[PDB]
RNA sequence: GUUGCUGCAGUUAAAAAGCUCGUAGUUGGAUCU
RNA sequence: ACGGACCAGAGCGAAAGCAUUUGCCAAGAAUGUUUUCAUUAAUCAAGAACGAAAGUCGGAGGUUCGAAGACGAUCAGAUACCGUCGUAGUUCCGACCAUAAACGAUGCCGACCGGCGAUGCGGCGGCGUUAUUCCCAUGACCCGCCGGGCAGCUUCCGGGAAAC
């Protein structure tokens, strides 16, 4: 990845699943990069800013990707407590 | 007997798909409008493509087709579709609800709803 | 002359996507042969691994048709492997090549001892399991060369790996399973998590999400 | 269309052992003749000209011209 | 809902929901959906937590809004309950609708008539419209879907727990999602109740058409 | 004397009974039976087609949705109801008929809904079908205008109004005993006996409830106070992953899910009738089974065939060597 | 990695004793600066 | 002589196996336990119990059935098939014998890895209905929860030449 001198000798640094910290592969076509938008806390309107979630295919195959998404949202104050 | 061929049927479908404005029920109006648009060769395929097109719009007057799909539906289907009643079907006087549902509502902050009738499972 | 069909394709056509890496980063499927043929260009050579003739059981009797195994490789980066069956042999070959360009994967290249110079070997000992064929790649020191059976030797050479200790198990004789195993091993090099990729991945906008306004015009 | 699209040509090369006939039938394209191709297409092929999209009307507009 | 007073579910909405029957889920239950439930009653029917619904709906809206070309979002109903509703939604938001038969290889086969590339997929029923879920799985589409108490949660990203078996239930949900996307955009004001009637989204049904042709 | 489709369907030759024989042109063209159409082709023509005013149609539907029958009805059903109402209004006093019906009286018993009361052959502790009883088997039998409606949904609305109606019999009908289905989720009743999902919330939760309508206009329902009915037994059971294609039979969960067409061949779905005049000549007493066609080898089965097999709870134990299609 | 400690197998391919007890052998829960 | 129907993907037994009533005899699992002991255990060459059917000695007994065998039919060539009869045996007691597709064709003990509700046993918590409305507890149902069972359905967990 990074040689002794200090160069970044790697073709690309792959994104990791936010839900399981597993590496999303090059040919992981069930992989998701979802953007979920943020609002004005007075107006209740789209800001222009969003928080992004990655899911790998393996989670998404098992149906846990929904729950994971939910819990990430919770973590970010996009889905409230309760 | 007399069964229509793949090319003719396909041509008829294409014409219906692109030109439902210009056709009709009357056969011979379908026939002079096919020489104007499509580069067809002559009569006996110019007359078997205009003749499966008159057949295929009476069936539109039986409703839908399973062969074409053009956002139009003349000027009647649209009318029937964008219909709305006078008062919404969700604006109801008294809504019948289970005890469990009521309980749920109570544990949601909605204890002060007024339209509910908690009918008991008799 | 090329006229693209997919959204990705259109982007490629222009100068909106700079490298092949931006496709691999977002794990998008390359559905068109030209995209690969555009980015890697003349650097992609190919080796016909095998032409096995098969006779297809038809109601017309038996006719001859050929199965081609082709491993396309741009050296120092990207491999792919294709399998096609056709009436002519040339047809089979070109079909396989096209098919193998759609299957181009990047390989991660590592270091054996201290990380001095350019990477040469498989980053950690990986495996590729494909239907009773079990291929194992092992990091070898610089200049050892690929110590393997001829087929994964080819495949690893065209991947741009300089040196790798190979070891195969099971019925390695059936070529399809062998080549496919080795390809599966080499793909898995990027899929393996080391300490190198522990930093939380900051998300760039996807090719679609970035050039949305340019895709309105098409 | 077998009379004005395919063009048969039968010759005899004379190699040592016997004869080898050849039969090269080349079906010609369309695009009426700018030196190339028959004028009239296949009597099976039908092409449908894309409609020149007319104005969806807004207002009864009188513009005196 | 990000713990805001502006997005929080109001009294009218709850009454609409109840009228529809969105709370009354199915009899069967997949364990993946059990998170979103309130409780099973002795009758047999699982009652969907309505506050759970609302948050999910909001999330879905926030996903939909996060897309720049509104015609990227492909919206699919395969069964008839949602046909009108989906179309209405499309009209409102600016989404691309797939009504009726979803041809297999709409998303994969690039040498098709109706090959299309969405950035997002929204589906009425993860049971009935399984095929476009699978297609989405091949081509990288995050998926919003209206999930009943009984529904496999394969490949569904943001799942909205609600009755979708009912006719009013399907359409009301769609209406509400539309409303939320538009409010979120700023093309409707949140304070004033929306001009469009939720009844417009409901399934028409061929013989109820003739019952309403007569009485006019 | 307004005739419904059922009058011709049951061959109620009451053309001798009335003189006010009027009907809709639609209901007579909707009949797909050949013998009834043959009867239409010959019969002493004193019948006369009529279509009523939109004012009356609007008035029938106004409280048809209040009595809770309008969803169960048809468009042509409303046409007949409106025809009768405007016909009674034309000749006789309109003031007789009430608008907005009565509050229904709930009266529960401990009987199971499936109890074979009101079934002519079945008897408890004498109730016999005889060659004299056969013509008498109708319903609960007790001046100028009436109906010939065999549909209960029709009868319900008609008798809520106070429109004096009758059946295939000569005399007026007083009490109307039938069953209706109540959804135990949303409590929206349908008179449609055939359906299995409710029109409202769409679940498979409809349960049979007996109703009676007097000629006075009073409705009462007998609810079942029996725990066996509202029992959550074979309800939660794990379901297969949704399979599509040409053969995949999904487990049937909504009223409007698109099934792949799997019909039985015409060799298969031919039942043998022994009463045909030319039956005796044909070689074998029974019409041959199909074994040759694809429908047989795919095991395509009739909707009625395999019925009780569905009623067993899926978390049970089938015999060790059977698999349930 | 066709003798396998590293490193094989034992559903259908060669293979798990009919079953249980049991002497030797091997192997044995935490827990103390 | 045999214990049907009840007789189940129900139970019990180490397995082979095990079904008419009642009584006696000694065991046994599971469960419940703020009981005791405190590593006493897991698997196990030698060795030792039991081990279907058949067979073998000794006694008793022979209902049915029945290898053997005898007749009867059946034909270019019939000597297996089929019929009638019928010996040993099949039955019990006491010895032997020790094998079966003795089958889950799947060592034993232990840990982990998805889900679902039916059942059997025991236990815990429950509104009710039933013993002609029982007078209190107790039985029979019903809703749950717990542990060990014999099973099942479902799942792109992962495996696998694969069916699974």
């Amino acid at each position: 990845m990074q040689n002794d001198a200090g160069e970044f000798v790697d073709l690309y640094v792959p994104r990791k699943c936010s839900a399981s910290n597993r590496i999303i592969g090059a040919k992981d076509h069930a992989s998701i990069q979802m953007n979920v938008a943020e609002v004005d806390k007075v107006t209740g309107r789209f800001n222009g800013q969003f928080k992004t979630y990655a899911i790998c295919g393996a989670i998404r195959r098992m149906g846990e990707s929904d729950d994971s998404i939910l819990r990430l949202a919770k973590a970010d104050g996009i889905v409230s407590k309760n | 007997g007399r069964v229509r061929t793949k090319t003719v049927k396909k041509a008829a479908r294409v014409i219906i798909e692109k030109y439902y404005t210009r056709l009709g029920n009357d056969f011979h109006t379908n026939k002079r409008v096919c020489e104007e648009i499509a580069i067809i060769p002559s009569k006996k395929l110019r007359n078997k493509i205009a003749g499966y097109v008159t057949h295929l719009m009476k069936r539109i007057q039986r409703g839908p087709v399973r062969g074409i799909s053009i956002k139009l539906q003349e000027e009647e289907r649209e009318r029937r579709d964008n219909y709305v009643p006078e008062v919404s079907a969700l604006d109801q006087e008294i809504i019948e609800v289970d005890p469990d549902t009521k309980e749920m509502l109570k544990l949601l902050d909605f204890g002060s709803l007024s339209n509910l009738q908690v009918t008991q499972p008799t | 002359e090329w006229m693209p069909v997919t959204k990705l394709g259109r982007l490629v056509k222009d100068m909106k996507i700079k490298s092949l890496e931006e496709i691999y980063l977002f794990s998008l499927p390359i559905k068109e042969s030209e995209i690969i043929d555009f980015f890697l260009g003349a650097s992609l050579k190919d080796e016909v691994l095998k032409i096995m003739p098969v006779q297809k059981q038809t109601r017309a009797g038996q006719r001859t048709r050929f199965k081609a195994f082709v491993a396309i490789g741009d050296y120092n980066g990207h491999v792919g492997l294709g399998v096609k069956c056709s009436k002519e042999v040339a047809t089979a070959i070109r079909g396989a090549i096209i098919l193998a360009k759609l299957s181009i994967v990047p390989v991660r290249r590592g270091y054996w001892g201290n990380k001095i110079g350019k990477p040469h070997t498989v980053p950690c000992k990986v495996t590729g399991r494909c239907g009773s064929v079990l291929v194992r790649l092992i990091p070898a020191p610089r200049g050892t060369g690929i110590v393997s059976a001829p087929v994964p030797k080819k495949l690893l050479m065209m991947a741009g790996i300089d040196d790798c200790y190979t070891s195969a198990r099971g019925c390695t004789a059936t070529l399809g399973n062998f080549a496919k195993a080795t390809f599966d091993a080499i793909s898995k090099t990027y899929s393996y998590l080391t300490p190198d990729l522990w930093k939380e991945t900051v998300f760039t906008k996807s090719p679609y999400q970035e050039f949305t306004d340019h895709l309105v015009k098409t | 269309p077998v009379n004005y699209y395919v063009d048969t040509a039968v010759r005899h090369v004379l190699l040592r052992q016997g004869v080898l006939g050849i039969k090269v039938k080349i079906m010609l394209p369309w695009d009426p003749t700018g030196k190339i191709g028959p004028k009239k297409p296949l009597p099976d092929h039908v092409s449908i000209v894309e409609p020149k999209d007319e104005i969806l009307p807004t207002t009864p507009i009188s513009e005196q011209k | 809902s990000g713990a805001l007073d502006v997005l929080q579910m109001k009294e009218e909405d709850v009454l609409k929901f109840l009228a529809a029957g969105t709370h009354l889920g199915g009899t069967n239950l997949d364990f993946q959906m059990e998170q979103y439930i309130y409780k099973r009653k002795s009758d047999g029917i699982y009652i969907i937590n309505l506050k759970r619904t609302w948050e999910k709906l909001l999330l879905a809206a926030r996903a939909i809004v996060a897309i720049e070309n509104p015609a990227d979002v492909s919206v699919i109903s395969s069964r008839n309950t949602g046909q009108r509703a989906v179309l209405k939604f499309a009209a409102a938001t600016g989404a691309t609708p797939i009504a009726g038969r979803f041809t297999p290889g709409t998303f994969t086969n690039q040498i098709q008539a109706a090959f299309r590339e969405p950035r997002l997929l929204v589906v009425t029923d993860p049971r009935a419209d399984h095929q476009p879920l699978t297609e989405a799985s091949y081509v990288n589409l995050p998926t919003i879907a209206l999930c009943n108490t009984d529904s496999p949660l394969r490949y569904v990203d943001i799942a909205i727990p609600c009755n979708n078996k009912g006719a009013h239930s399907v359409g009301l949900m769609w209406w509400m999602l539309a409303r939320e996307v538009l409010r979120m955009r700023g093309t409707i004001s949140r304070e004033h109740p929306w001009e469009v009637m939720p009844d417009l989204y409901f399934y028409r049904d061929p013989e109820e058409i003739e019952k309403e042709e007569q009485a006019a | 004397v307004v005739a419904d489709a059922g009058a011709f369907l049951r061959h109620a030759a009451l053309q001798d009974i009335g003189k006010n024989i009027y009907t809709i042109r639609e209901v007579v063209t909707e009949i797909r039976d050949k013998a009834t159409r043959r009867r239409l082709a010959v019969l002493p023509y004193e019948l006369r087609f009529k279509e009523p005013l939109p004012e009356y149609v609007r008035l029938v539907t106004e409280f048809s949705k209040k009595t809770g029958d309008y969803p169960s009805l048809s468009a042509t059903d409303i046409q007949v109801l409106a025809l009768t109402y405007q016909l009674e209004a034309e000749f006789v006093g309109v003031s007789h008929l009430k608008q907005e019906p009565q509050k229904v009286k709930v009266s529960s018993s401990i009987q199971h809904p499936e109890t074979p009361l009101h079934i002519s052959g079945f008897h408890l502790p004498g109730g016999w079908i005889t060659p004299s009883n056969i013509k008498q088997i109708q319903q609960e039998l007790e001046v100028r205008v009436g109906c010939l409606t065999t549909d209960f949904a029709m009868q319900n609305v008609l008798l809520q109004m106070g429109l004096h109606v009758l059946a295939v019999n000569g005399m007026l009908i007083r009490e109307a005993r039938s069953y209706i289905l109540r959804c135990h989720g949303c409590f929206k009743t349908t008179s449609d006996m055939s359906r299995v999902f409710c029109s409202h919330c769409g679940n498979k939760t409809l349960k049979k409830v007996s109703v009676t309508v007097s000629d006075d206009g009073t409705l009462h329902m007998h609810f079942s106070r029996n725990p066996k009915v509202l029992n959550p037994r074979g309800l939660r059971y794990s379901l297969p992953t949704p399979k599509g294609g040409k053969y995949a039979i999904n487990p049937h969960l909504t009223e409007d899910q698109r099934f792949p067409q799997l019909r039985l061949s015409q060799k298969a779905r031919q039942k043998t009738n022994v009463f045909a005049p030319d039956y005796i000549a044909g070689v074998s007493p029974f019409v041959e089974n199909d074994i040759s066609s694809r429908s047989a080898t795919l095991q395509v089965r009739d909707s009625t065939l395999g019925a009780g097999r569905r009623r067993l709870n899926p978390n049970a134990s089938r015999k060790k060597f059977v698999k349930k299609r």
